[PDB]
RNA sequence: UUAUCGCGUUGUUCGGAGCGGGGGCUCAAGAUUGAAAAAUGCAGCCAUUGUUGUGAGUUCUGCGCAUUAAAGCAAAAACCUGGGGU
RNA sequence: GUUGCUUCACUUAUCGAAUGAAGAGACCAAUGGGAUUAGCGUAGUCUUCGGGCUAUGCACCGUCUAGGUUCCAACCGUG
RNA sequence: UACUGAAAAGGGGCAACAGAGAACCUGGGAUUAUAUUCCAAAAAGAAAUUGCAUGUGGG
C-alpha cells in the first residue's frame, strides 16, 4: 500500500561521507610538453614586448578577413591535375598544328611562396599582401611590414597561416600576394584595399611606437584591487 | 699522511646508519584542505619503542578523504597519550594535549613540540625526548609568531606552521649514570658506528 | 578528455594491430618419421642389465641425453609394439643418459630382447 | 552473590571491571578403542616362543606472549576468516 | 636628457619546501581588459579620408552562496 | 566467435642447498658396488597430494 522509495541524501562535508570523485584537471600533474606550451604563452604576455614583435598581435577584424580569404580562395592556384589537363590539351593542339602560338600562360592567380612573394614586393606588381600572424621562427616574415611600408604596398596581418593554406589548397602558409584580378573583382579589391589601409597602412607612426606586454594575471589584479580598497583613507 | 679518520667519515663506507629494525620516520600528517580548513579526527591505536630513539612513538588511525580506506601515521607521542585516546588535527581543534593546531590558534605562553619551521614540512622542531617549545608572542600585521627553543634562542615562524601541544616523552634520560662500557656497546649499537673514541694523541704523526 | 579523476595524467588506450606471421627463414627438410631412433640410441649389454631383464621385466637403453621420459616412453612405442609402465633415467660420469625401462606384464622383456637381437 | 576476607604457585598474585561452590561450553597436549597388523620382524628347530610393572636422565611441549635494557628481540610470498554488496 | 648609488612596493627569471603536483583566486569589483568581449558620448589632436591617438564618462566581460539577523527584501559574512 | 575497450599512482630483474616454504611410510632372502629412489598383481604393501575428464547425489 505505501511505496518503500525515498530520497537518501549525503553529507560532502569535511569528515563525513565518502564524496564522489571530483574534476581534477587543474591540479595535476600533465605532461611536460602540455606544461611547457602553457608556460610559454604565460611568459610571452608578462614582459616588455617591442613595437616590431608587437605589431603581430594586431590582426584584421573578423568581416574583412573573411572577405579576403574568400577572394584568394576564388584565386587559388591551380592544381595537379588541372595541370597535367591544360599541358596535355596545349600538346594536341601543338600536335594538330606544328606552327601556331600555344598561350602556355596558365589561368590567373594568386603568387603564393616567400621567395615569390618577396620578388614581387620588391618589383611593386602586388596590389595587395596577406601576412599570417603565426609563424614559428617569426624572422621569416618580421621584416615583411617594413618591406611593403617602404614600397607604399597595401598589406594586412591576418591570423591563422593554417587559414591561409586552406585558402590556396594547403597545409600552410605564410603570405599571399595579388598583383591583378578580374574585371568582375575591381569593386571588391578596392574596398578590402581601403579597409587594409585604415587599419595598418595609415597607422604607421603608431605601429612603430607602440609597445606590449606588461600583464598582470587575474589573481595579481585582484590583490591589488583589494588592497587599493582596504587601504582607502 | 694519511686520510684522517673525520675525514674518512663521509664517504659512508661502514660508519651509516644502522636501520634495520626502526619504523618508518616520524612525522605529522599532510597539510591537506581538510587540516586547511576543518578538522580531522583520529584514534591512538598502539605506542611503542624504536631501536636508536629516546621518544616514544605512536600509530594513529584516520580515515582516507577520498577514498574508502584507513590511514595509519607514525608520530613522536607526548607525555600522557594513551591507546584509545582521539586526537584532533586542524584549524577548528580544542587546545588539549596531543592535538595539532596552527601556530596562530595557540595562546601565548602555551608549550609546544613537533614545530614546524615552514608551513607543511610535517615537524622539524622540539622532537627529543623531554624538549618542548614556548611560544612569546605573535604579530597579526606581518602574520608570524615568535619562539623559544630547547637550545635557548629566538625564532620567528610564519603563523601557518603547525605545532602538537605538550612535550615529549621519556624524559630525564640523561640522569642515570652508565656506569659500564658494556652499557655503552649497547647503546651505540643501535645508532651507528661510532665507539669507542681513541684520542688523537694517542695516534701517530702519520694520521 | 574531458574531466580527469586521478592526480596525475596516465597514457590513453589506443588501437594496436597485431603483428603478422612472416615467410619461415627455416627451410631444411626435417622428417618426422625418424625421430625416434635419435631418442633411442642402443641397448647395454652388463651383468645388472641382464639380472633386470629376467626377473624384472626391464630392459636398458642408452638414450640422447636432452630426451625426457614422455618422449623415451613415446619412442618405445613407435620403435618396438610395447607399452612402458615405468621410466627410470640417470646420467653416467662419463655424460651419457641411461634409461631402466619396465613394461606392462603384457609383454614379455625377454621376448622382446630376443626380438631386438641382445 | 564474596570482604576485613577468601582462592592459588617451587617462585616474584588474583577477586563487585565478579572470588569460591553446583552444573556446562571450548582449546592444547596426552590416553583408550579399533582399522592397518601378522600376512611382518627376531630366535631356537614344521612346529615352539613371544612382556607387563617401577625409579633416573633427556627441550618436544606446557607453564601463553614481565631475562639485562639509555639492549625491548626481521620481512614477504602463500594461505585463513569476516564486513559489504553481488 | 643620460649615468651611478640607493629606498620601497611588485612577479615572470632563479632559489628552498611539500605533495600520489587532491580543491588556487574571484564572483564582495579596479589605478582591469576588448573591434574575434572597444560598443557609445565629450574635448583636443592627427590622417594615406578608409579611420586613429590622448584624456575623462557610460556600457559590456559581471554571477552564485551556508549561516547571523530584521512574507519578500536589505545588511553582515565569505565557501 | 575471435575481436573490442571501463577501472587498478609509484618500470624490469637478481641476491638464503642452515631464515620463510615443502603431498611418503615401514618390510624385503633386494646389489660385487645404489636405495624413505629398486620390488608387480596377493604390485610385500599401506597412504597423501596436483591437473583435467566421467558418473552418482545434491544446487
Ligand atoms: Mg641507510
Ligand atoms: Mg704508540
Ligand atoms: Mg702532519
Ligand atoms: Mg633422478
Ligand atoms: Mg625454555
Ligand atoms: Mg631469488
Ligand atoms: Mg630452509
Ligand atoms: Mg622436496
Ligand atoms: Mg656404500
Amino acid at each position: 500500500v505505501a511505496s518503500h522509495f525515498a530520497a537518501r541524501p549525503k553529507n560532502f562535508g569535511i569528515g563525513q561521507d565518502v564524496p564522489y570523485a571530483r574534476d581534477l584537471s587543474r591540479f595535476m600533474r600533465w605532461p611536460t610538453f602540455v606544461t611547457m606550451q602553457r608556460k610559454k604563452r604565460v611568459l610571452q604576455r608578462r614582459l616588455k614586448v617591442p613595437p616590431a614583435l608587437n605589431q603581430f598581435t594586431k590582426v584584421l577584424d573578423r568581416a574583412s578577413r573573411n572577405e579576403a580569404l574568400k577572394l584568394i580562395k576564388k584565386y587559388a592556384p591551380e592544381t595537379r591535375k588541372a595541370r597535367r589537363e591544360r599541358l596535355q590539351k596545349v600538346a594536341e593542339e601543338k600536335k594538330k598544328d606544328p606552327k601556331k602560338t600555344v598561350s602556355t600562360k596558365a589561368p590567373l592567380a594568386v603568387v603564393t611562396g616567400l621567395q615569390e612573394v618577396t620578388r614581387a614586393i620588391e618589383k611593386k606588381q602586388a596590389r595587395m599582401v596577406v601576412i599570417a600572424n603565426n609563424v614559428d621562427p617569426v624572422e621569416l616574415v618580421l621584416w615583411m611590414p617594413n618591406l611593403c611600408r617602404a614600397n607604399k604596398i597595401p598589406y594586412a596581418i591576418v591570423k591563422d597561416m593554417a587559414r591561409l593554406g586552406d585558402a590556396i589548397g594547403r597545409k600552410t602558409a605564410t603570405c599571399v600576394a595579388l598583383t591583378d584580378v578580374n574585371a568582375e573583382d575591381e569593386a571588391t579589391l578596392k574596398n578590402l584595399i581601403r579597409s587594409v589601409n585604415a587599419r595598418f597602412l595609415s597607422r604607421s607612426d603608431v605601429i612603430r611606437r607602440q609597445w606590449g606586454g606588461l600583464q598582470l594575471s587575474l589573481r595579481s589584479r585582484a590583490e591589488l584591487r583589494k588592497k587599493h580598497a582596504r587601504n582607502a583613507g | 699522511g694519511k686520510t684522517v679518520l673525520s675525514c674518512r667519515k663521509g664517504n659512508g663506507s661502514v660508519y651509516q646508519v644502522h636501520g634495520h629494525k626502526r619504523l618508518g620516520p616520524a612525522k605529522l600528517r599532510i597539510l591537506d584542505y581538510a587540516e586547511r580548513h576543518g578538522y580531522m579526527r583520529g584514534v591512538v591505536k598502539s605506542i611503542e619503542h624504536e631501536a636508536g630513539r629516546g621518544a616514544a612513538l605512536a600509530r594513529v588511525e584516520f580515515r582516507h578523504p577520498y577514498k574508502f580506506r584507513r590511514v595509519k601515521e607514525l608520530m613522536v607521542a607526548p607525555e600522557g597519550m594513551f591507546t584509545g585516546q582521539s586526537v584532533f588535527c586542524g584549524q577548528k581543534a580544542p587546545l588539549a594535549i596531543g592535538n595539532v593546531l596552527p601556530l596562530g590558534q595557540i595562546t601565548e605562553g602555551c608549550i609546544v613540540c613537533n614545530v614546524e619551521a615552514k608551513p607543511g614540512d610535517r615537524g622539524t622542531l622540539a622532537r627529543a625526548s623531554g624538549d618542548y617549545c614556548i611560544i612569546i608572542s605573535h604579530n597579526h600585521e606581518t602574520g608570524r609568531t615568535r619562539l623559544k627553543l630547547p637550545s635557548g634562542q629566538k625564532k620567528s615562524v610564519p603563523s601557518t606552521s603547525r605545532a602538537m601541544i605538550g612535550i615529549i616523552s621519556g624524559g630525564g634520560r640523561i640522569e642515570k649514570p652508565v656506569l659500564k662500557a658494556g652499557n655503552s656497546f649497547y647503546r651505540f649499537r643501535g645508532k651507528r658506528n661510532c665507539w669507542p673514541k681513541v684520542r688523537g694523541v694517542a695516534r701517530n704523526p702519520v694520521e | 578528455r574531458k574531466s580527469y579523476t586521478r592526480p596525475q595524467f596516465r597514457r590513453p588506450h589506443t588501437y594496436r594491430k597485431p603483428a603478422m606471421a612472416k615467410p619461415s627463414n627455416r627451410v631444411t627438410v626435417e622428417s618426422k618419421d625418424i625421430a625416434a631412433f635419435n631418442v633411442i640410441r642402443y641397448p647395454l649389454t652388463t651383468d645388472k642389465a641382464m639380472k633386470k631383464i629376467e626377473e624384472n621385466n626391464t630392459l636398458t637403453f642408452i638414450v640422447d641425453s636432452r630426451a625426457n621420459k614422455t618422449e623415451i616412453k613415446k619412442a618405445m612405442r613407435k620403435l618396438y609394439q610395447v607399452k612402458a609402465v615405468k621410466v627410470n633415467t640417470l646420467i653416467r660420469p662419463d655424460g651419457l643418459k641411461k634409461a631402466y625401462i619396465r613394461l606392462s606384464a603384457a609383454h614379455d622383456a625377454l621376448d622382446t630382447a630376443n626380438k631386438i637381437g641382445l
